[PDB]
Order: structure tokens, then C-alpha cells, then sequence
């Protein structure tokens, strides 16, 4: 996007001042849409010395004469040319600026416009920058951040020591990664994305995006009327153990609720019987095991079962011991079908196996699993989209790194999912999503498409829960999936 | 809301 | 307003390109508000070589990539610097321009954006300018005019040979006189007035304005609870004749429906009895006349009656013969109360009498009466606000020149009224308005204020008529006045 | 229409059987639209030997197998070729016919389809035709008449000794005069006009028509916003007398409620004062008369008053004595303005005066007045559209012959009005209509157009009366006119 | 819809 | 209507 | 009403 600004100015010839005017008026219009009539409010505009501040000066100047009061506190040491020009206009128009902040100033104002730092943030915020942000955060006023809340690194969403918490953030052209990943997503509050005059071709050329309702609608497969279950694919799910008997059931129904034609589970006896007692629609094949876990002695039966399906999901509830490790790796090495690899199949995965596979794979780790898989800490991997992209590219797979914002990448294209809520923070949620992805692959979507549609619909189903989200469970999540699908069109 | 247009 | 642009650029330092960008985006936003989503429409943008065209180039460029199709037809010979710059952007952004118009082109487009001429129109439109405008007018497409419909003189509202008929006109800063006076008011269609960044002080300094609901609300007098009829003034209306017995009744009720405390009519016997048979609230004093018209023999009785009132209205239904002329002029010469002079009192008025009066006056001519009064043709005086201003200033009065748009001026301040409809184009309407003005003066508003409030409320009452406007009559108009007042607050 | 059938068969080449099939199915569809599902009804179809009967045979045959029971009683002596063909089909399809009627037969049926006679009726109905029709009329069953209720002369609407009273009549191509004029209009019940495949050009070429809402909407004059009362015309009404003081008031308001700009009455003093006591909007000029009636001594004043108007209405309430006769005829002889001549101006009219007038005229007699005017009986003139046409053509005028169905003709084009109800059968109604016609002429409609719009709107206003129609009075009628106008668009 | 019947 | 804001 | 069309 910094390339996008430069190109729009330097190659297309749009004056930088015109972009800056358009930016500031977008903020004014966005506030009006959010606050209603602005004429009864008093505005405190906090401007840095950069272009973010320059945007702020445009906001301030455009409120003059039209609202109850406007004051700018200019907190910088020097001004870029466009900030200087717009400061000059604000003052020519009769605007009041002060350069010294007083704790009590928040008193006489209703709205704070945060134009201190945007994408030009470098390093930790300290000093009077920090103090003013902390005063604004204690103040209880309405906070409107220009571009990105000051203190958020707009490439990562991390807080650089301290950051503004906004009610409303107005950003320009496209959402930035720091509005999408947490903690930044949290501090953004309600995000509006304004068109400020970049050519649409440049806006479209950004290679990381937010998964939207429109994108998922156009990816949903067709349901031709002359169809039968084979039309809609077959999934095998290899899952469960004597310890973890529920996982297979949730994965299997995950596949069925997204429209998959046939679902077969392979689960150790007698735990396989749990699935059909709950949903008799499922086929739950008994696997005779020595001690309640899959082992190499089940390899041959599982490949045989794999022959008559389109996709295999493996891992939920398998347990993690050495016999499971031998099985999972020898199976995936020999299986020539797309695989969705989750949970304990990730915990025991030998990543050399993924490189040698000719058939595709999707991996669905939470950060704990991703951390063990690449031998890093949870904090190194959490929201680390570049690491995710490297991993997907290096191993020829799709990586779905789960969290409140989920990252979906094949190494070239990366998508961010923002649907869902904390009712998904509970055992079982992941098991559902695994089945959904397998299901969509079986119905003919690519591994990346299947993953994109599934993470969106999984989170949207959670939001459709009628009662308090914290009471959501996986079984209720399953029942909500077909409603999410209907609301999607 | 009347910042842009008087109607 | 051309001064307003120059000052904003040259003294305040706003780049002319920034004003032009703001203008064009206002047009885009206005269209969206009117058409809803723009993405399904094809736009034909007709651009002249001036700044209006330059505004058009901004519109065109901002629709690129976002709507179904955009084409510009550039109809000029050369381009001003800002039109040239914006033409350059449109083309840099991948925009298509052609310089030759083909009758069939209207075919493949849904919306015409008329950016041919704005306030820079000089002289009659001919040639391919004329033909293209006439083609657009026959086309049945949605027409959006930038600033002023091309072909309207924005200072007068006259059509310069031919002009665009717009569904929507977006103008900048303030409405222009040519949106307000006819035929221009008609060709404007729905007018939106966009803020494009002029300082509010400059926008406020314009000395001709449209009478608005807010202005009338703040002028309505107060009704203190501890009041009595004397609080609310007394009016004498000198009116009627054996030929015209209804006029007094309509004037008298006009005063009473706007809140006046006491109304007295002086009307020749027995025509005076007509008023109280209809509204017994009125006081209708019998004037003994020789042949059914006021004459000098009634001068003394009328001045006596004038002593106990605050304002005198004179003229409706008086008739126009020499004895009425002698009476009206000797009366007004001697009366030391505000006068509202209408109808036949205007037709016989000696304007030397107005100059010598110490007390104020409002005159309420339609253009026929104004024409006879200043010895010009109806076409010279109709909508001639400068002539009206000169007359008011020269004679120390307020002039209310009635028409679909009414002009109200004291020679320094001029206001335009745009409320009302064609149901007021019927005998009796004027008689009502005369009483309303007298009423408001009696209640303590200045002659200019009284006139401003009255023309607005009179037209607004007409619009509240429930059935087809052409069936409106004065008696129904009277009944609607208190509803107009209530809706005003 | 008999020409229309012949041409469609003989020149366009549509088989007569195809027209007859289309006719019969139209009847079936019309019954379904009126009765809902037909499958629970038993139908008795009464067929003559002509083409009406043939249509009936098509109805019968198309109900076979689909309704509870169908029986045809064939009452003729011989069958035309298309009746014979369709009789043959009915019987081939398993249909039951009998040729002897039994009083009790009505017993076992719910709907009677009357296909005995259509436009081929010649002379009085007697014998078993009469008896069967009288039995059907006493029966209380649902009656559906094919084309025209049998017994109505379809050219005049007269009953030929006896006739069927129908709940529903389905006619073909265009309404016939006998559905429009009474008593036939009454016996038709609800009329549906079916398209049976005549070329639209032939259907459009019929020279007598029903005045419709669409025709009146397209004739209503325009109300340009930049207008004034002069735009909308001026009317003079010469009316009233010491005996009849109300007539002028109703005529004058009739003109004002249809949108006329200025209305002046000339009425003998002091009766003129009645008008402005009721509606002060009116101008009511006092005419000094010897004994309370217009006479030749008022000729000069009335022509003078006529100079400044567009149209003159004359006659309501004038009285009918020799001095009124001299006045009316000398006035109309000299007046060079359109005249609307009503009531007592008709009773004294010398029709030689109408021939010699260069300016146009509309005459508005009820049949009593028309009878005296042409020296015939009321029964010779009532609903006699050919006599009306001859009169209009011979005297170069428009004739509006008032009755429940009003005839409006200029001798070339004739229109029938079917709006209104019996609340118009009360003194004053006519006086209103006179003013309406004058009004519309003043607004620029031709005498024929003015009359067409006025008779329609006058009757429609009557229908908008909220309470029982018999309580309608002229003053209420006036108040309803602007609502009729609004509902018309 | 008026192809068959004028009412 | 989405010319200015994607929400 | 089903004389013409079965739907
Ligand atoms: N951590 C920090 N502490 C204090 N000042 C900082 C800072 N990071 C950046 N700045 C200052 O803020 C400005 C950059 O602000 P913007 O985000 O407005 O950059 P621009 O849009 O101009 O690119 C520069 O003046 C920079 O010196
Ligand atoms: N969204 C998220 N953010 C941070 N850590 C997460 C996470 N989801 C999972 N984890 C980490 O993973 C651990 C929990 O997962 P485990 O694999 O240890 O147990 P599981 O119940 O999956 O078997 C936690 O200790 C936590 O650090
Ligand atoms: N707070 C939150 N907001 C949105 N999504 C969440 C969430 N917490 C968890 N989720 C989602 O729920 C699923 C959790 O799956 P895991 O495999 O992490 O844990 P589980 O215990 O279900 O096995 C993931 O799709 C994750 O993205
Ligand atoms: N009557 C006419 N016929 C043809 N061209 C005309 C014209 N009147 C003005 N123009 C041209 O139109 C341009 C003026 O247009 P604008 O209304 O855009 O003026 P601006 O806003 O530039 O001041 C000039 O190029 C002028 O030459
Ligand atoms: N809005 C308007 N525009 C143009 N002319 C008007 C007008 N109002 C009135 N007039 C003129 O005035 C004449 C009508 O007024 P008069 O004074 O002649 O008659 P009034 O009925 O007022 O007595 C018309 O001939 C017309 O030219
Ligand atoms: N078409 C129209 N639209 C709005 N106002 C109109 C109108 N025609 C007339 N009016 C108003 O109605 C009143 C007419 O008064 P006049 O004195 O012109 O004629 P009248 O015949 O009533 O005496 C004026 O206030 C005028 O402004
Ligand atoms: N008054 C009457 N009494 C008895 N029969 C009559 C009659 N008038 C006509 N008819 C008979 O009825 C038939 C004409 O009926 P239609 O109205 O069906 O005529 P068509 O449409 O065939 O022309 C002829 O057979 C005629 O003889
Ligand atoms: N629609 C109608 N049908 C038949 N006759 C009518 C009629 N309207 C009026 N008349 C006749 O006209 C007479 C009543 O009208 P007059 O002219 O005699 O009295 P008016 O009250 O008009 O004075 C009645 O005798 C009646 O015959
Ligand atoms: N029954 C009825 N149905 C419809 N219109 C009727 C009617 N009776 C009367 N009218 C209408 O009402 C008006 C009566 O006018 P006249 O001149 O016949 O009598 P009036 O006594 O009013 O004088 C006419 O337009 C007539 O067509
Ligand atoms: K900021
Ligand atoms: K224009
Ligand atoms: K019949
Ligand atoms: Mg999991
Ligand atoms: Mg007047
Ligand atoms: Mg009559």
C-alpha cells in the first residue's frame, strides 16, 4: 500500500495533496455515518508531524465552522510537506492549534480524532506520545483513529508499547494487516475502508486479503438437480481412539452438514459404535486394534478403505504414541488421495513425508501444534503469516493456522478469516472444521478453496448461535452450519 | 447529517 | 461565488485542483444517494473545455472500474489547466474519451452526466453543443447536471437558446440564482448543494438567499402565556367595493390565521356584511359610499379607524377609478402607521407618496402590477430581482414581487421563496397573503421579516392541501395555514 | 362490429369457427374469474339457433368433464353453419341437449348461460322465448349472458318486450351501445369485453366510445410550475335571478374546483352577494335589473364583462320570460367567445342564433330541455344519440345530453359517460357541471374535450361521496371534485 | 394484465 | 451503495 | 380456478 500511494502519485500523477484531502474527508463522512449529525460535538484532533497528522489537519479544517469546537494538539517536531500544507490551511481557515498537551484537556471535548501515527510508526511509543495515548485511553471519549490506531504496527497488528483504543478506524484503500490480526484487530474497533482515489487495478493487486461473504458465495459448489450422492463426493475420516471417542463423530458430521454425499469413519472398536448411535447417517467402520489406538497393523485396512473415497481426513482423537506415529506417516506416504491432516496426525507428522507426497494436503494446526511442528515457541508462530507462507510453499501444502483470526495460505495466496467468536474456544470446534474442509474437497473445491470456504462458514455458524456464545458447543455448531450456508446466499 | 449536502 | 472560488484559491491557498476533486466526488456521492448502487449503470459524461468539464473528468475518472461502463465525449476545443490535468488523469487511469458525438450513442448508456457548461456560459448555445443537448433531452435517460444544467444562465435562470433538462443537479457551495428562478428552477430538477471546501465565512457572506424552514422558524414570534389579544396586535384592512366583495374577507382571515389579535375591515356598505356572515370573528365596519367605492369622502373615517391599530393593509378589491386613486394616495400620505399596499392600491399608487412617507410600507405586486407601476413590460420585470432591489431602495420600502418563485427585498437583503404550487394561481391567493403580512407586522416583526415568513407559510400551506392542487381555493388555503405553522415547528 | 366480424373472416381470413371458439372460451374464463373454481357448479346453457347459440355450444362443450353438470336447452328451429358445427362437437364430446323446456328445470342448476339471442335480435320476443327468459328472471340463479343479454337491442339498449337480467355479460371486441344505454346497461350487470382475435386496427376504428379513465387522464391540462392565474383562464358566468339565487354560486365553484384561474359571476343585485358570502374567492358582479331578471338593458354591461374573459357560461337560474329570451339571444348573437349554454338559456334559445355564431358553443340539456329545444317528446330524445349527433352537426356545436349515461357529441365523434350515481339526480348537479365545462375550456381544452373530461369527473366525484348517495348535494359534490382529479392520476 | 379482458 | 466505503 | 392451466 505504501507502493500503492507512491505509484498513484508518481506514475498516475495524482497530486499527493489530493489523496490527503480525500483521506481527511473520508474520515469526516465516516464519523457522521457513525455519530449522526456532527454539529453538536466538540473535536480534539491529535496530529503527528507525518502524513497521518496531515490527514488530521484536513479533518480539523473541514470541521471548522460546522461543529461546536475543534482544537488540534500538534505533537510532532517537524512536518512533512503535505502535513505542513494542511497545517497552513487549517490556520488560514481560522483553526486553533496548540503544541502543549494538558491532562485536563480531554475534559472539554467529546470526540478525539487520533492522527498521531499511521503506517509510519517505527519503534516503541514513549514520552508525551505515550502519555497522551494513555490519557486518551482512560478518558471514555469517542475515539476515531485515522488509518490505524496509533501504536499498532500496521504490518503485524502488534502493539508497540502502547496504542490507542478506537471506537472507529478509517483506513484508506485496503484493510491493513494490523486491523486484521490481534491485538490490533481489537484496538481498531469498527473498521471502515475508504476509497481515496487509488486506481482500482492497484487496489486489486494486493496479495493478502480478508475472506468475505462474496468470495465464499462464489466458491460454494453447485447443486445440480440431477445428482446423487456420488456427485457430492466421499470422505474417509481416520480418527479416534479408546481415549478420544467423540472426535470422529464431530468430524464426520462436519463433512455431512456442508453437503458431502458419503462419509465413512474408521475408528477403533467399540468406539466406532458411538458415532452411529448419535448420527445413524454416518458409516462408522470398526477397526480391530491391539490396545485402542491405530497402529501399523491397521495400515492395510485403511488404504483399502481409502481407495473408494475422494479425500481422507486424519488425526482427531488418534492419540500420540509411537505406534500412532508409525501408522500416520506410513499411511500418508502411501495414500494417493488429498489428505486433511489435523490434531494428533500433525503432532506425529514427519514433514519429509509431506514433501514426498504427490497428492495434496491441508494441515490445520492451532498455534500449539504449529509450534511443535516447526520447533518454535507459540509466540514465534502465533499470527506469523510469513512463517505460515514459507511452510506452505516449502511443503507443497495448504496451511490453515487457526486462531481468532485464522490464516489460510498455500505460500502464494494468503487469506485472513475474521468470522467466529469465543464459543469456538472449546474442545470439538477444530474437529468440526476438519470435516468441513474434507467435505468441500470431496465436492470438488481445491484444497485452498475448501479451506477458505470452511473457515468462514465455521465462524459464521458460531455467530448464529442464539444464546450466549460461551455456551456454544460443537454439537450446536453442527446444527448451525446449514443456516450459515443459507444466509450466505 | 449535513456535512456534505444541503438538500 | 466566482469571487468565492478565487478567494479560496488565491487568499486561503486551497489548490484549485483540490476544489475540483471535491466537486467531482460530490457529484458521485449525490448520484449514489439518488440512484442507489452505481455499479450496474453505464455513464456517458459530456465534458466541455472549461472547469465544468474538468469537474466532469473527475466524475468519470472516479467511476472507472466501479461501474459497468464510462465514456467521455469531450466537446470543447481547448482545455483550461484544471480540465487538462483531470483529462490527463482520466486517461492515465485507462479512461476512454471520444471527441465526436453520434446520435445513436445515447443508446448504450443509462446515465448522462452533463458537464458541458457551468457558470462560464456566455451567449446562446448553438452547433453541436445545441444538438447534443437536444439529443440528451429527447433521450429519456437519467440526467445529472454538474453545477447548473448547461444552457441556464446561472445569474438569471434564463435559457440561452437551449438547455439540458436534469433529473438531478449538483451545485457547489451555494445555490445559484439560476436554480432558483424559472425557467432554470424547472430544468434543475432535484438540487443538491455540496460543500467542496470553501471557508464557511465566505459561503455565509452571500447577500441573496433562499428562504428556508429554519429561517422562518427562528422568525416566528413568541406566544407568551400571559398574553391577551392586544399582545398580538391589531390590523385594519381597507378593502372591497360593490364589484369585489370577497377580497376583504380573505385578507382579514389571513391576518387572523397567523395569530393576529384583532382584525377590523373597512368595506363599503352593505358588502361589509358579507365578511361576518362567513367569519363572525372579524369586525367589518360599514363605510357609507356614494356609488360602492371608497372616495375622498371616506378619508377622515379611515384615518380615525387607523389610530387604534398597528398596521393598515389597503387595496384588495378597491377597484381602480379616479376617486379610489385620490383616496388611496391622500390616505397613505397622511397615515403614520406601517402600510401593506396591494392590488388596486398599487394600480393607483403615486410612488412620490412612498418616498415622502416616514412610516414603512410593504408592496405586494404580481408582475402585471409591477409592470404598470414602473411603466415597463411584464417580461422586463418578471424575475428581475435587480429592478426589484432598485425600486425598494429608491422608495424606502419592502417589495414582494409575487410569482412561482417570489422575490422579497428591501434593497439590501433579497430573499427567494420556493414554497407553493399552482393551486395558488387562482383569484384570492394574493388577498390571503396581504392579510398574513399585515398580521405578522402587527405581531411585531419588521416589514421584511413579516414578508419573509408570510410568503414561505402561504406557499407551504398550499402544499399541505390533501387533494389535487388545482382544486385549491383561498378558503381552503386559510384552513391550512395553522397546520403549516405547526409543521414549521 | 358486424362489419368487423365480416371483414376479419372475409378479408383477413380468420375462419369463422376460430372466432366462435375464442368467443366461447372467453365466456368460460370470465365465469371462472367471477365464480372462482367452476368444478362444483351445474350449468344450464340456453342456446338459440344463431351464432350467439353457437357461442353457447362452445361454452357447453368446453365445460364437459370439468364441471358437475352441463345441459343445453336448444330453443331454435334451425342452426346457422357455425352453430350446427358446434352443436355437432358438443354432442360428439358426449354433451346432452334437449329441445323442450320445463319450468322446473331451473331447479337442478346453479348457473344459467344465456346464449339465446345476441346482436341478431329482430323484433319483440314472444312465445317460449319469452317464457323461458321470464322463468330465468324469476329463478334467482347466477346469469351469464353471451354477448348481450337476450332481449336487449344491442344498438339502442331498449328491451324488446322482455330481456334477460344478467349478473355477468361477456361481449366480444368492443362494448355495444346496448350495454351502455339504459335499460340495457342495467340488464348487463357486470360487463367484460373480450378480445377474440379481431385485428386491433379494426377494433380501434369504431367511432362511438365509452369515456375512460385513461382518456380523461391524457386530456387533463398541464400545470406548469411557472404559471399564474391568467395561465389557467378566465370564465364569466351569466346566471341567476331573484327567484334562483343559488345557481351562480354552484356554477362558479364548478369552474374554480377544476383549476380555472379567475371566475366572475354576473348576477342581479342583491342576489350577487349570496355568492361571496359563501365563497369569497368568487367575483360576483352586481347587475342592476328592473324586476330581478336579466333583460336587454343589461346586454351592454355583459358584453363589456365578456371582453376580458376566455369563455362565457350562461343560463342557470336565469328564469324564462320574454325579456330573458331577448337578452340571451341578442347576447349570444353578438358574443365572440366560446359559450356554454345551459338551463334557461337553452329554454329560450333561438337555434338560428347558434348557426350564425362564428365562435363555438357547448349546450348542456337534460332530456326535458332537449325535448322542448327540438319540439319532440322526452321519449323521442332520451338516449337518442343519432338525434343528438344530427343536432350537433346541424348547429355547429357540442351537445352534452345529460342522463345516467350522458352522451357527448360534436356530430362526428360521440362519447358515452358511465360514471356517477343517483345522488346527481337532485337540483344543483347540472349547475356544477356547467361551470366545470367552462373551466376546462378556459384552460385550453376544446369544447368537446372540455365536455368529455367534465362529465367523467363530475360523475366520478359523486361516486367518491362517503355516505349514502341519496344524501349527496351539490355543495358536497364541489368538495369532492379535487379528490376525483387526484384519483384520476 | 389486459390481453383478454377490458373490464 | 459502496463507492466510498467498504464496511 | 383451473379450467385453462394445470400448474
Ligand atoms: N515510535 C515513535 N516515536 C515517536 N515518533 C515516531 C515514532 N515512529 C514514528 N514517529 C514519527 O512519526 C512520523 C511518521 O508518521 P506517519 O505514520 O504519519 O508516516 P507517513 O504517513 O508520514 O509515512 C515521522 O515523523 C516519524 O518521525
Ligand atoms: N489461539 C491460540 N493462541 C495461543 N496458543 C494456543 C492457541 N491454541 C492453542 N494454543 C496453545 O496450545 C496449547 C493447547 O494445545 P495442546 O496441543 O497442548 O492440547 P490439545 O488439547 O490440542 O491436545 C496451549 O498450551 C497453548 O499455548
Ligand atoms: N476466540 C475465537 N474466535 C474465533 N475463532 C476461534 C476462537 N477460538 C477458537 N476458534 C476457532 O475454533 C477452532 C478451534 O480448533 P482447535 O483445533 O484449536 O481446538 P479444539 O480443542 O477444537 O481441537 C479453530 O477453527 C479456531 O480458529
Ligand atoms: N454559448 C457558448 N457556446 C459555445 N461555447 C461556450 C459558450 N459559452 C461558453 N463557452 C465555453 O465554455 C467554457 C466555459 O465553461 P465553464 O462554465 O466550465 O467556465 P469555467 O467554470 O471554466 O469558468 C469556455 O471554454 C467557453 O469558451
Ligand atoms: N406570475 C406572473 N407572470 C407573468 N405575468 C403575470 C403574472 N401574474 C400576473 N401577470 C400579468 O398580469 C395580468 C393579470 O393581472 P391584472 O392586474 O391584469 O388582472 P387582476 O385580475 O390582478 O385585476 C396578466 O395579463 C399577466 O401578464
Ligand atoms: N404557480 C405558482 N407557484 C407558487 N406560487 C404561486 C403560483 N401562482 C401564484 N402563486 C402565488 O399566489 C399569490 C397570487 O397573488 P396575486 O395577487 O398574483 O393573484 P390573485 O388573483 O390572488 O390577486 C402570490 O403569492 C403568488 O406568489
Ligand atoms: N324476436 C325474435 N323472436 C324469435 N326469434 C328470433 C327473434 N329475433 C331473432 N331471432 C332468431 O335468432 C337468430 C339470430 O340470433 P343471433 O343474435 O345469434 O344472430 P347471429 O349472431 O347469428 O347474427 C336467428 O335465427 C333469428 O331467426
Ligand atoms: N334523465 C331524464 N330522463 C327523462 N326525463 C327527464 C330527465 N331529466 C329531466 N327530464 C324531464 O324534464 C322534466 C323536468 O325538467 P324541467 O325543465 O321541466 O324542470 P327544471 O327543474 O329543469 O326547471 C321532467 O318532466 C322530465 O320529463
Ligand atoms: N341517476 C344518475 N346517474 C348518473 N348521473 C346523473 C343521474 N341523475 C342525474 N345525473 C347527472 O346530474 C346532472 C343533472 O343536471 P340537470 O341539469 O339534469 O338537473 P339539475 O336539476 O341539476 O339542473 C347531469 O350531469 C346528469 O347527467
Ligand atoms: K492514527
Ligand atoms: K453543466
Ligand atoms: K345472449
Ligand atoms: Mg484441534
Ligand atoms: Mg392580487
Ligand atoms: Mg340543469
Amino acid at each position: 500500500m505504501k507502493e500503492i500511494d507512491e505509484l498513484t502519485i508518481k506514475e498516475y500523477g495524482v497530486d499527493s495533496r489530493i489523496l490527503m484531502e480525500r483521506a481527511g474527508i473520508s474520515v469526516v463522512l465516516a464519523m457522521e455515518e457513525e455519530l449522526g449529525n456532527l454539529s453538536d460535538y466538540r473535536f480534539l484532533v491529535l496530529c503527528g508531524g507525518g502524513n497521518n497528522g496531515g490527514d488530521g489537519f484536513v479533518v480539523a479544517r473541514n470541521l471548522l465552522g460546522v461543529v461546536k469546537d475543534v482544537l488540534v494538539v500538534f505533537l510532532g517536531k517537524k512536518k512533512t510537506p503535505d502535513c505542513e500544507y494542511n497545517y497552513g490551511l487549517y490556520k488560514k481557515f481560522g483553526g486553533k492549534v496548540v503544541e502543549q498537551f494538558e491532562p485536563s484537556i480531554l475534559n472539554e471535548f467529546d470526540v478525539v480524532v487520533d492522527a498521531i501515527f499511521g503506517t509510519g510508526l517505527r519503534g516503541e511509543i514513549t514520552g508525551e506520545y505515550a502519555e497522551i495515548i494513555n490519557l486518551v485511553n482512560k478518558s471514555g471519549k469517542v475515539v476515531v483513529s485515522v488509518d490505524v490506531p496509533s501504536g499498532i504496527d500496521s504490518n503485524t497488528g502488534k502493539v508497540l508499547r502502547t496504542a490507542v483504543k478506537a471506537d472507529l478506524t478509517v483506513t484508506f484503500g485496503v484493510p491493513k494487516i494490523g486491523h486484521i490480526l490481534f491485538p490490533g484487530r481489537d484496538l481498531t474497533g469498527k473498521l471502515k475502508v475508504a476509497n481515496i482515489g487509488h486506481p482500482v487495478h492497484l487496489i486489486n493487486s494486493i496479495n493478502r486479503y480478508v475472506i468475505t461473504r462474496e468470495m465464499v458465495r462464489s466458491l460454494l459448489p453447485e447443486r445440480p438437480r440431477d445428482s446423487h450422492k456420488g456427485t457430492y463426493g466421499k470422505v474417509l475420516i481416520i480418527a479416534g481412539s479408546r481415549l478420544y471417542s467423540g472426535a470422529p463423530v464431530l468430524s464426520g458430521m462436519g463433512s455431512l452438514k456442508v453437503g458431502t454425499g458419503l462419509v465413512k469413519l474408521a475408528v477403533p472398536f467399540p468406539q466406532n459404535l458411538i458415532a452411529t448411535s448419535r448420527f445413524p447417517e454416518l458409516i462408522s467402520v470398526p477397526i480391530d486394534t491391539e490396545k485402542g489406538f491405530f497402529s501399523l497393523q491397521n495400515l492395510q485396512e485403511c488404504l483399502e478403505l481409502s481407495k473408494d473415497v475422494d479425500v481422507v481426513a486424519i488425526g482427531p482423537g488418534l492419540g500420540n504414541n509411537e505406534h500412532v506415529r508409525e501408522f500416520v506417516n506410513e499411511f500418508l506416504k502411501t495414500l494417493e488421495k488429498p489428505a486433511v491432516i489435523d490434531a494428533d496426525a500433525i503432532n506425529v507428522l514427519d514433514t519429509s513425508v509431506l514433501k514426498e507426497r504427490k497428492s495434496p494436503a491441508v494441515l490445520t494446526p492451532h498455534p500449539g501444534e504449529m509450534a511443535r511442528l516447526v520447533k518454535k515457541t507459540v509466540g514465534d508462530v502465533k499470527y506469523n503469516y510469513e512463517l505460515a507462507e514459507e511452510f506452505a510453499k516449502e511443503n507443497d501444502c495448504v496451511l490453515v493456522l487457526k486462531s481468532a483470526t485464522t490464516i489460510v495460505t498455500d505460500g502464494e495466496k494468503t487469506l485472513f478469516n475474521i468470522t467466529g467468536n469465543t464459543g469456538l474456544s472449546k474442545g470439538g470446534s477444530g474437529d468440526v472444521l476438519t470435516g468441513m474442509i474434507a467435505g468441500f474437497i470431496a465436492q470438488g473445491l481445491s484444497p485452498l478453496e475448501a479451506s477458505t470456504v470452511s473457515v468462514y462458514l465455521h465462524g459464521f455458524a458460531a455467530e448464529l448461535f442464539e444464546q450466549d456464545e460461551r455456551g456454544l458447543t460443537a454439537s450446536e455448531l453442527l446444527r448451525l452450519i446449514p443456516e450459515a450456508i443459507r444466509r450466505l446466499k | 447529517a449535513a456535512w456534505l449536502f444541503e438538500a
